[PDB]
């Protein structure tokens, strides 16, 4: 009514070590058949004498919610306040999570993912170097607009599309706390796919790979009415923080360095690094 | 190494000198090249602290007709690693006999002064060595290959946990992709 | 099956996929000295896991012409970790043992060993009347060997195998705790020896309580296999070790 | 309707350690993270075998 | 449920003085044996006639929580907005509490300490002097990233490591309240050690002293996209305030001035200052 | 009287006819590691009487011009019987100690010693910035000595007595467990130190848990007596010693 | 679940002097300081002697 008792007063720990003494039996825990595709459930008490240890360690920091739940930079680009080239004055980004290596490797440890998304923007501006820099420009305001697939796309900073009568936009002024908002799980499927071993056409032709399922739309950003006498360059950095996460069918982590944003493509890389012989255990 | 797949094959042969060493490795699951890229090592590399026991499963892949006994041991840290089977047998070990059950599990216990060790392991946080020796020898009847391979699997036990989330040293970039 | 066996003492475990049973002393499991059987009054040390664990001695080769070997206890273990250390610092000691003799071959090899533990295996000299030194019968974990021919070297013990160095019939050694390793069925032998002596405790350097003998009754034989020798390894674990009369360590 | 639950333990020995939360938005997507669910099962991965296998008994036959 | 009664309506005071009159007895409180390693529990009433005094003084301000619980500057460094030298543009600090003398002396009054830590950052910027200073630079934003031991370290202001997909970072804009956050007790041991009389190697070789136990990681800080036409120098000051503190085995305070950041090293200093003779009690 | 004192650990007993009290750690009596405070999972050895007994180090001479001495633990006991042996074979160890410092003179002698146990007595080098080796602070049961003059030898620790090698005021060492031997009243000092560390167990070679310092605050003085020096002897007994992580012995 | 406790006395004579607190974070490390715990024991340091010594009676014999 007023207060509610969702208290988790009983939290999970790591397994205790049971005291274990000598044995002489036909029962043999240490011998198994790896061939079954089974990982052994052996513990020290099975193969040696152990003392009792009340273990209070907890796996709290390794839940998928926690592992994925930190904001990571997924994109960055610059847009000028004034320039002769129309395209240098605004950013148009096709939303995806494959261009920044760190976030990509983490998400890619799972095949399917389902989560809500917290998006934070970090926008900074700097005056371009030049011969004459004296000016007195008022504070800048930026507009970030999300255009769902199929909506009208802006062709220049001053076009009608920026009216956002229906698309969601954020107007933010410099000097303030970074802009932020939440987006729910928006896939047309039941989970987001990090990989897709298939084609776009029924023919088994067309696009191949996860890129065929990426149609989340674009993010467009411009200065509001910020034309300055001497150019100023703003850089926008977008951060993603998944929350209320669920993950399915885990995969080996990416070993080879990434080469392309929209394909699994790689260059063969060795299993691991080498040492002189199979018995080398020293450093020098 | 000529062929990459050879890295997974531990050589074992007939008429090996008595008490010969099969292999030796140092226990730094997140740092040593032998472990750093395994499932366990990859997970460890997103953290800075670790604690718990480990399972090293060995599977004999020779013919059903070959026989052999091996001594697999774990030596808690000290100034010097074991150089002889006599040295090794004083620590935690198991004597593996080959038969119908092809695999054997050496469970390396958590023996440490601190509750947690660093993934970026150092001397203070030293964990020791795991070594393998011929207990008897690999004997073979007529008409079977002269040498065979042993494989090693690794995983964490139920008392294992990691702490302190951090970025991994294993992935990087100089430019945005595209 | 029962052929499967697992034994854990201290920080060591032994496993066998093809065994016979486990022979236990004269049906007597090792045990600590009781108050009503003690004379030495000082509180004893019972190091437990530090001493009661498996120690593997140097291995040996069983060849077609091998004749037999012996190891005297506790001497054979005098250099083994804390067991040896405790032997040195104490006037009196007491212990039982789990003896595990290992020997694997193949389904195409043949051979048969007697694995026996002889209590008080007092031996005769190579030349009657001539005294020999301790070195003629024991020295750390060094395996001593019997011979077919009768021994001439007076610095040695009478090693002729058929009399087992004791003046008795070698085929009658079966009245002592034993097991057979017949290559056709076994791959190891396990004998648990309790403490056997005429006094409750004894000095561990001066008295060899029992001798382990491994004797090929049926010679090692095989056909065109690339394997030549078949190794034999002895692993033993002290049990219920306790010591009395602490003082300075004995130099050797 | 405020929810009151326990905090993750700090440097000091544990009652004063509970925090309170109230949701301000109409969409659940707006809510903070589920930092405190510790349900866990490693057996889909460590033992997906049809016939269950007890450690003491041998694996084959 | 709603309200909770953790009220400390009964707080501790300093001992009262009991009235005490004349005495003539065999019982002698003032004579003792300092040799036992015992400090006498004598009070004025034991050796003279006292009146009764209801003492309300309290030792509240001298609890260890209170003594250690004030923010103290533990480090400061400068980083430029623009410079030819790559390293002059960002700070890389190996976290420790031994470089600033005041905090160090306080912590070092105890051998072991266990506490949570509140960290506050004070960042200020100034335009470097020069011949031509006219420019109009927008507000600056800084990034402070914590790299746990072993994580990728940034080699320059613009490198990939600054993505922080997993390491914790703070983005802060000038003109606002100083940045701050709490860190829990993060030692791998049961308490932090201020001293360590030992070696890193089992050999009794290698590093000697507390420095061998210091592996808390680094703090890296840079301007976000702050390249300015004329250089601006920012100075970061980091403050530590321990909270929820516990301390064990107290030691004599440091008498000699500190000489090194990572060692106890000192130069012999006299016990105290001198006076002309053992009876001098005047000032002039 | 209470001056009379008798202490028995293992096969050794200490007696004193003129003592003060017995100082006990920070009011904490030595005790074995509990299950809820342990990390290392192997079953430990607790040798009991073999290790928990009194060991007497080499004696030293207190002369009119002596300035002070120190011994680092457990290093000082690394060669003492089975205590030293157990230190060598194990990665981890844990123990408390009963320290008994002996010093008898006569009713006509005068002098006063501070007997302190300093936990984590991390020391500074003779020349700041210059590293020294382990040998500059400990080596078996060898007593190290402080000096009046400030140390110049860079291979040494800064031995100037008034700063106790730690950069603090020597007269403030009293916050650590201590006792005074004032020749006029005492003849010995007994301090029981419990295990104090930031981790449950630790390696015994690599870490000196505490340092015993014996410092003459009032110089030894006497008249026309034929006795010249007054010996000082340190006898110490480990208490509740337990070890984990058995493996091969550390060479040194 | 708000906690209500007493304040440290001010210039004026003492009921109106209690303050209220509510924790907003999921980690106890985030909580404010324990400025008000006054438990205290000087005897580990002032008298660590095995045998207790009453002031009135002599120290030796
Ligand atoms: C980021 C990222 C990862 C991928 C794979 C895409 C996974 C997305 C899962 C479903 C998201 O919602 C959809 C929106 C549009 C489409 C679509 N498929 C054909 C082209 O557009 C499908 C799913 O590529 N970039
Ligand atoms: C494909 C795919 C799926 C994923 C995760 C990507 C999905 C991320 C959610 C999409 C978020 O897109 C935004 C929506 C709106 C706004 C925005 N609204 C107000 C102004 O900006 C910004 C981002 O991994 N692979
Ligand atoms: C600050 C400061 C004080 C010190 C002493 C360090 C005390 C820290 C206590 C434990 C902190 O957590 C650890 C992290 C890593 C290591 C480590 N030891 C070997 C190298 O890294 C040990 C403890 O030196 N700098
Ligand atoms: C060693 C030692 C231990 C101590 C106290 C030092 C420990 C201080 C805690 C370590 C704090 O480190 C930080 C962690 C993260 C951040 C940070 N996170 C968000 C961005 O900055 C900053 C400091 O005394 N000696
Ligand atoms: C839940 O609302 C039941 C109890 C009401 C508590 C009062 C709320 C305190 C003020 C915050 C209101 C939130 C409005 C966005
Ligand atoms: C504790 O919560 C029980 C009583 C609820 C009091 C209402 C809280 C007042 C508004 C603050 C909410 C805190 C959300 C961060």
């Amino acid at each position: 009514g007023d207060v509610e008792e969702a208290i988790e007063r009983a939290v999970v720990h790591v397994a205790d070590t049971m005291r274990s003494g000598p044995s002489n039996s036909a029962s043999v825990p240490a011998l198994t058949a790896v061939e079954t595709g089974h990982t052994s459930q052996v513990t020290p008490s099975d193969t040696m004498q152990t003392r009792h240890v009340k273990n209070y360690h907890s796996r709290s920091e390794s839940t998928v919610e926690n592992f994925l739940g930190r904001s990571a930079c997924v994109y960055m680009e610059e847009y000028k306040t004034t320039d002769n080239d129309v395209n240098k004055k605004f950013v148009a980004w096709p939303i995806n999570t494959k261009q920044m290596v760190q976030m990509r490797r983490k998400l890619e440890m799972f095949t399917y993912l389902r989560f809500d998304m917290e998006v934070t923007f970090v926008i900074t501006s700097r005056q371009d170097p030049g011969t004459t820099l004296a000016q007195d420009m008022p504070v800048l305001t930026h507009q970030i607009m999300y255009v769902p697939p199929g909506g009208p796309i802006p062709a220049k900073v001053d076009d009608y599309a920026w009216q956002t009568s229906t698309n969601p936009s954020i107007f933010w002024t410099e000097g303030n706390a970074p802009a932020r908002m939440s987006i729910p799980f928006i896939s047309i499927g039941n989970a987001y796919s990090n990989f897709y071993d298939g084609w776009s056409n029924f023919d088994q032709r067309g696009s191949y790979g996860y890129n065929t399922l990426n149609n989340l739309g674009h993010i467009y950003v411009r200065h509001v009415s910020g034309s300055s006498p001497h150019p100023i360059t703003s850089t926008i950095r977008v951060y993603f923080k998944p929350k209320h996460t669920r993950a399915w069918v885990p995969r080996p982590p990416r070993l080879c360095q990434y080469k392309k944003a929209f394909s699994v493509d790689f260059t063969p890389t060795p299993i691991t690094d080498t040492r002189k012989d199979i018995n080398t255990v020293t450093t020098v | 190494t000529t062929d990459q797949m050879e890295m997974f094959r531990i050589p074992v042969t007939i008429n090996a000198p008595l008490q010969q060493q099969v292999f030796g490795l140092r226990l730094q699951p997140g740092l040593d090249s032998v472990f750093k890229h395994t499932l366990l090592g990859e997970i460890l590399n997103y953290y800075a602290h670790w604690s718990g026991s480990m399972k090293l499963t060995f599977v004999f892949c020779g013919s059903a007709m070959a026989t052999g006994k091996f001594l697999i041991a774990y030596s808690p840290p000290g100034a010097n690693p074991p150089k002889t089977r006599k040295d090794a047998m004083l620590g935690t070990h198991i004597i593996w006999d080959i038969g119908l059950q092809s695999s054997c599990v050496l469970c390396v216990p958590w023996i440490s002064q601190t509750h947690y060790r660093l993934v970026q392991q150092d001397e203070y946080t030293s964990a020791g060595y795991v070594t393998c020796w011929y207990q008897t020898g690999m004997i073979v009847p007529p008409g079977t290959p002269n040498s065979s391979s042993i494989m090693c699997f690794a995983s964490a036990c139920n008392d294992f946990s990691v702490r302190m989330l951090r970025d991994t040293p294993f992935i990087s970039q100089d430019n945005k992709l595209q | 099956s029962d052929r499967v066996r697992s034994i854990t003492l201290g920080n060591s475990t032994i496993t066998t996929q093809e065994c016979a049973n486990v022979v236990v002393g004269y049906g007597r499991w090792p045990t600590y000295l009781r108050d009503d059987e003690a004379t030495a009054e000082d509180q004893p040390t019972q190091p437990d896991v530090a001493t009661c664990r498996f120690y593997t001695l140097d291995s040996i080769k069983w060849e077609k012409g091998s004749v037999g070997w012996w190891w005297k206890f506790p001497e054979a273990l005098s250099d083994m970790g804390l067991f040896g250390q405790n032997m040195q610092y104490h006037y009196l000691g007491r212990a039982g043992y789990t003896i595990h003799v290992q020997c694997n071959a193949s389904k195409f090899h043949q051979g048969c060993l007697l694995v026996v533990c002889v209590p008080e295996a007092e031996m005769g000299g190579a030349v009657v009347g001539q005294a020999f030194s301790a070195t003629a019968m024991a020295n750390g974990d060094k395996a001593y060997e019997f011979t077919s021919a009768t021994q001439s070297d007076q610095t040695k013990v009478q090693t002729a195998i058929h009399n087992a160095g004791m003046g008795v019939g070698v085929g009658n050694l079966t009245i002592y705790p034993h097991q057979w390793i017949n290559l056709r069925t076994n791959n190891s032998a396990t004998i648990v020896m309790p403490y056997i002596n005429s006094v409750p405790m004894d000095n561990m350097f001066r008295h060899y309580n029992f001798t382990l003998m491994v004797i090929p009754f049926v010679k090692l034989d095989y056909a065109d296999t690339a394997s030549t020798y078949v190794p034999i390894t002895v692993t033993v674990a002290p049990m219920c070790a306790e010591y009395n009369g602490l003082r300075l360590a004995q130099a050797q | 309707g405020a929810q009151v639950s326990t905090q993750k333990t700090g440097a000091h020995e544990t009652s004063i350690i509970h925090y309170t939360n109230i949701n301000y938005y109409k969409d659940a997507a707006s809510n903070s993270a589920n930092r405190q669910d510790f349900t866990q099962d490693p057996s889909k991965f460590t033992e997906p075998v049809k016939d269950v296998m007890i450690k003491s008994l041998p694996a084959l036959n």
